[PDB]
């Protein structure tokens, strides 16, 4: 170390508090003040606005949030899209609960759950597919191959659901990637696909409803950032 | 802290220890580069091993014979300024050129440093129906005497036989006075510090074209740092402006690398070597 | 207490010298000087003018 | 000491300590209110039980009611600027009143804080001949509704006989959503929180006169200090300019408490209530 | 260390302590006083002792006494201002004078004190053909009378015999009211601190010249260091400027010392005692 022989200048330490994020140091004087001997109401007092339970941003992840909530009918065969094809997690981040929590945060590294609904009454008939191809913007010449055709798919990672036997369905997808997280600010490298077939069509006229969910698990999130790009 | 009135980040402080995060916390990420790269660089010393070309004889005759010094081959070659006349119109342009040289691996670690201790490694690319190469290095003057023998009777000679093994390597030694020598050019002449060494490489049958290759020997080692030496982006290497009989090149290289295309830029026609005095 | 946070000025709390009534309280430097090693002649040698008796206001 | 660079008194540290004294000895000395006054005063919230006449009903007829809200009780009246012409010359001369009110001791506590918590005690005296006084708190606004009913079945009734019991002591408990509720004037709208309650006063038979004293029931506390409030001197009730009609007092007044006197000025003839943004 | 903020040689520091050496080591030499000298010297209160010659009594007749203060002896005599005149070109030049006085080693250390305390000695030198000496002190001032005998008949008397003792000396003791006396000239005249002595010296046969040289007694001491005096070049006293008549010397004086030469210098015409008044 180059030896600094000082006595003019105080190594004022503190006067350096950082506040989670932002560190001030400081020169001359810090001044704190405001009304002494704080006190605070009991609980029963107040905490009727207030849940017996604390939210983080880890969780507002791990909710469930509606995608998709449609039909298809019998005219719609096999092989053929019952729903549409969702971008992982861009078709998902993109939902106000989500994007207003992630925002603040550099990348997103989590497998994703997506969960389907399925409504029958015990007279309906028919088999349907859901899967999913990893990384559809690296390899996107493989994509429509891969996700046209039943046989082609169910290969893949995939999750079927018997008409009437299946009310739920719940795929898990793990976070995969050439990098280690999903970029936020640049949404670059989705990791996922999801695609849905039908295995095989209905056999009455009356259609079938669902409800796609989405969430994620396993979080880990990134650094902090301001995540504005230039346009 | 980050700041203060004492200077917060001098030379001597920045080689031991690192100033506080701007998180204020471990800013630190482990190594990986053996994970991912598959392998680990720690030291210029190591990287020195690698051979790429460096000096192309061709302007000769059929001789059977090639001397030249050693130490100019830890130099990094000399930049010329050519002269580019328009066959046409006659105006001038303008551009940059290595006289049948190039720098080596070698050579953008030894311009960083005063001084070198150690063996240097030369390799020979030959023509076609060379049957042998001969390596043998002479003290470059009789000290006291105004000219030097041409043959030795005690030298070293090292043959390697090109048809069975194409590449002919060489390891020529440290022989010099002093601990550590120089090999940049000076005006010094009370006594030396450099070890000045010729090197003789040899065809049997005689040919034109000798494509030399240098690298670091295993005792290759520099000593004091001095600092980054004058460079020229590699991206002028294809810049040209096109005038009537071709191409100018703004960086000209002749086919020094036996196995690299020739570029198809028109000869110069004077060459003026970058001196110290030159720098504006 | 409102905290306060100061390394620029020296809490001076010498240089404040109360004599009887009057406190002086100082900045920069306060100096003081004479003959020094004082004593004081015993009373035989004085104490010509006094009582052997103080007064006080009392 | 008792100078420095620091900030030597700041308000957090003046409610906690005093700074050193001038003649750098215990200053204090000991107290003897008990022992001449012959009582203590230390806390505010024991001097607002005091009661003091605030307000009085002349103005409408002979009636058998009077509706009014709780919470105006607790603010200080409004401060009026009256209006005086001369009969003779036709000059204005301007000065300040009290329209049929007055504050009281609890007002003077008041006006220094936010919020209050608690209930308000509510005395009345009435003019002769009447026998009965009763008291009902009612909720001045059936949420949701346009209107509000004119009876109610389940409301509190408090009956005082005044020919065996003169004044007409009620006590009106703290009826509010909120732990401490707010009892000045505003804007808000979208949900309250005042607890918003009327209180009817009858007389048997019907009388014209109500006069009003206020006080702070035992349960009364204050919140949040906010700072004084705007005053007048109490010396400008005497001051007064003559004009040809009678006396002008700077702080007029009417009979609000029916055991003063009634000064002698006369009526004046506009009466504007200060506003905040009057202020200059 | 040597330099700083603070006074780094107050006179009551360097009473005390010597600053670092500029060598930051030891500075001092051992003393060899004894060694060299053959005597060793630390204070003033010995050296006084030493005596030497002070006035002398000529511009009597042949009288039989001489009275003069005591504490005038004490003080340097006055230094005076001549005026000289060229007998010829009649232009005045001006130099200083000593009438008939001169410093003693006592004078030059008492000049530098306030108060004395102690005996003052006295030693006188007579002309031929004086048989005795005699020695009396009285007090100059019977205080109360416009007049003081001429005569006394409690007083000391000391007789020393010329022709077998030839210096007569006597030692004139502390008679004072106060502890340490006062002996310079001052106006006070309330009550007094000079203790007020005459000594007058008789010769049998009367005779005209009387020489005397005074010194301390043992019990000499000095109080208040005060200064050092205003003094007068010694070597001024060989410096002359020559006029018509003689010699002007720069420092004139008499034949104060009855054994040294008498200086070749024309008298004066007017002589004026330097005031402190005069002083610019």
């Amino acid at each position: 170390m180059a030896e600094q022989i000082n006595e003019n200048y105080e190594n004022k330490q503190q006067l350096v508090e950082q506040t989670e994020i932002t560190t001030f140091e400081n020169d001359l004087i810090v001044l704190e003040d405001g009304p002494q001997m704080e006190e605070s109401l009991p609980f029963a007092f107040h905490g009727q606005h207030t849940d017996n339970r604390q939210h983080t941003v880890v969780n507002f992840l791990q909710r469930p949030q509606v995608i998709f909530d449609s039909s298809w009918a019998s005219d719609v065969p096999r092989n053929k899209q019952f729903m549409d094809s969702i971008m992982i997690p861009d078709d998902i981040i993109s939902f106000p609960m989500f994007a207003e929590k992630l925002k603040g945060f550099s990348s997103l590294r989590a497998t994703a759950v997506i969960t389907v609904q399925f409504q029958t009454q015990p007279f309906q008939a028919g088999r349907v597919m859901l899967g999913s191809f990893p990384l559809p913007t690296l390899n996107p010449t493989r994509v429509k191959f891969a996700t046209n055709h039943v046989s082609r798919l169910m290969l893949l990672n995939h999750v079927q659901c018997d008409i009437a036997k299946e009310t739920e369905v719940s795929l898990r997808i793990p976070f995969v990637s050439p990098y280690n997280s999903y970029d936020l600010v640049s949404k670059r490298f989705p990791w996922a696909k999801v695609v849905g077939l039908v295995y095989s069509p209905l056999t009455t006229t009356i259609p079938v409803d669902f409800i796609v969910y989405g969430h994620f698990e396993d979080v880990e999130l990134g650094c902090p950032t301001s995540g504005m790009l230039a346009q | 802290s980050n700041s203060g009135t004492e200077q917060q980040n001098p030379r001597g402080s920045s080689l031991l220890t690192d100033p506080e995060s701007i998180t204020k916390s471990d800013p630190y990420n482990p190594n990986i580069s053996l994970l991912i790269s598959g392998e680990v660089f720690t030291n210029f010393r190591n990287l020195i091993k690698r051979v790429n070309f460096r000096k192309a004889t061709t302007l000769n005759g059929k001789r059977i014979s090639d001397t030249f010094d050693i130490n100019s081959l830890i130099e990094a070659p000399r930049l010329d300024i050519a002269q580019y006349v328009d066959t046409e119109t006659k105006e001038a342009k303008y551009g940059f050129s290595y006289f049948w040289s190039a720098p080596t691996t070698l050579n953008i670690v030894a311009e960083m440093y005063a001084l070198y201790r150690g063996g240097v490694r030369v390799k020979v690319v030959t023509e076609k129906g060379v049957d042998f190469v001969r390596a043998t290095v002479s003290p470059q003057q009789t000290y006291g005497s105004d000219v030097a023998p041409t043959t030795h009777i005690s030298t070293p000679l090292a043959i390697e036989q090109i048809p069975i093994k194409g590449v002919a390597e060489f390891q020529i030694p440290y022989y010099a006075p002093c601990l550590s020598s120089s090999f940049r050019a000076n005006s010094e002449t009370f006594y030396y510090s450099s070890g000045r060494n010729n090197l003789d490489i040899a065809t049997s049958p005689p040919s034109i074209n000798r494509y030399y290759a240098v690298g670091a020997g295993d005792d290759m080692d520099f000593s004091i740092f001095i600092g980054t030496p004058p460079c020229i982006h590699a991206s002028q290497t294809a810049q040209f402006t096109k005038i009537k009989q071709g191409k100018v090149y703004d960086l000209r290289y002749d086919q020094y690398d036996p196995f690299r295309e020739v570029q198809d830029g028109t000869a110069f026609l004077n060459a003026r070597s970058i001196e110290d005095s030159d720098l504006l």
